[PDB]
């Protein structure tokens, strides 16, 4: 099969500014006629498009921003001016041979302007006490850059198991990302302890931002 | 011409 | 101008399930249906066509005696049976009518295949109460994913964010939060709409002060 090796893994850019990704052959993909290169673009959380079929025809839909080009083994993606909708995952796919292949995925963050997380920590509800876990909530959202780091701590003591995290995907319309740490318990060890401390270090403010409860 | 195989219509 | 696949599986290592791709604004014998596989932070596979106008199929060598694909061009729907299910078939997989002409093109919005052999369990819904103001309901422990989470029966989703599912202690747990001005609540009610389909389970929860 024919390995397609597409360059770089990631790639983030200011909207308005140009981007470009690469895709390499390990042979050449023009049969006898025309190259049959695709590319696609997968939104967050949506089927994978596709962008532009035959190295350079632009399939209906796509904006003008958007070309491709290239020949043999060698071939780019081009978008300038970028945009928020942009942001995706796009990917190298070749039909010259079966089976037909696919490059890794380019990963497309807009940077844009950095924000803090705004912060909120939720301690357990009666209703869930009642059956004997208790999970404390901190949400961390409509923060960018993505790289962020969460830290709980319980009466001043840091607390590293129990605590499941998740992000969601780059926001299409704002750009920014989006977190859940969630730290759970047993009521009697919850019921132990008094001060609950959810602290979110990033690239923002040099100290954490602490959302906290008692009791 | 022919269509590639299992890639291309008329 | 839609491609519409089944909804969310959840199957046994061993068994076998089909998959449905149905067409609708178009014939699917003007295309190759393809089937495209995504597994969850990795690559796309490809898996092969059906070319519906003659019943021809190629499957990827990866796949042979795995896979069986089949279309109905008399309802206009695309099959694709996978056989002897294991934990490595667990991704979403797309339909895609495509071709080039002698183009244009239609994804299905994909179908989540989970292969385990754990049971069906409804989730369970707890609120979350503490300018602006932050509220939420937390899912937990249900199986199989997914759940749906609307604010107000889908009149609030904006500022509305929500995680996707992790898996621990062998179910899901996620969570949902929503943004609104603190005119807004509780002087008008905000509530949580929670959608199990493979429990059959709807569960609507009012986010009351503590
Ligand atoms: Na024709
Ligand atoms: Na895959």
């Amino acid at each position: 099969d024919i390995v397609l090796t597409q360059s770089p893994a990631s790639l983030a850019v200011s909207l308005g500014q140009p981007a470009t990704i690469s895709c390499g052959a390990s042979k050449s993909v023009r049969t006898s006629g025309y190259s049959y290169m695709d590319w696609n673009q997968q939104k967050p959380g949506q089927p994978p498009r596709r962008l532009i079929y035959l190295v350079s025809n632009l399939e209906s839909g796509v904006p003008a921003r958007f070309s491709g080009s290239g020949s043999g083994t060698d071939f780019t993606l081009n978008i300038h001016p970028v945009e928020e909708e942009d942001a995706a995952t796009y990917y190298c796919s070749h039909i010259r041979e079966l089976p037909r292949s696919s490059g890794g995925g380019t990963k497309l963050e807009i940077k844009r302007a950095d924000a803090a997380p705004t912060v909120s920590i939720f301690p357990p509800s009666s209703e869930q006490l009642t059956s004997g876990g208790a999970s404390v909530v901190c949400f961390l959202n409509n923060f960018y850059p993505k790289d962020i780091n969460v830290k709980w701590k319980i009466d001043g003591s840091e607390r590293q198991n129990g605590v499941l995290n998740s992000w969601t995907d780059q926001d299409s319309k704002d750009s920014t990302y989006s977190m859940s740490s969630t730290l759970t318990l047993t009521k009697d060890e919850y019921e132990r302890h008094n001060s609950y401390t959810c602290e979110a270090t990033h690239k923002t403010s040099t100290s954490p931002i602490v959302k906290s409860f008692n009791r | 011409k022919h269509p590639k195989k299992g890639v291309e219509k008329y | 101008v839609q491609l519409q696949q089944s909804g969310a599986e959840l199957v046994r290592s061993g068994a076998s399930v089909k998959l449905s791709c149905t067409a609708s604004g178009f014939n699917i014998k003007d295309y190759y249906m393809y089937w495209v596989k995504l597994r969850p932070e990795q690559g796309l596979e490809w898996i092969g066509w059906i070319d519906p106008e003659n019943g021809d199929t190629e499957y990827v060598p990866t796949f042979q005696g795995k896979v069986t694909m089949t279309a109905d061009t008399s309802s206009n729907t695309a099959y694709l049976q996978l056989s002897s299910l294991t934990s490595e078939d667990t991704a979403v997989y797309y339909c895609n009518a495509g071709v080039i002409t002698m183009a244009m093109d239609y994804w299905g919005q994909g179908t989540t295949v989970t292969t385990s052999s754990a049971k069906t369990t409804p989730p369970s819904v707890y609120p979350l109460a503490p300018s602006m103001v932050t509220l939420g309901c937390l899912v937990k422990g249900y199986f199989p994913e997914p759940v749906t989470v609307t604010w107000n029966s889908g009149s609030l989703s904006s500022g509305v964010h929500t995680f996707p599912a992790v898996l621990q202690s062998d179910l899901y747990t996620l969570s949902s939060s929503v943004t609104v001005p603190s005119s807004t609540w509780p002087s008008q009610t905000v509530t949580c709409n929670v959608a199990h389909p493979a429990s059959s389970t709807k569960v609507d929860k009012k986010i009351v002060p503590r």
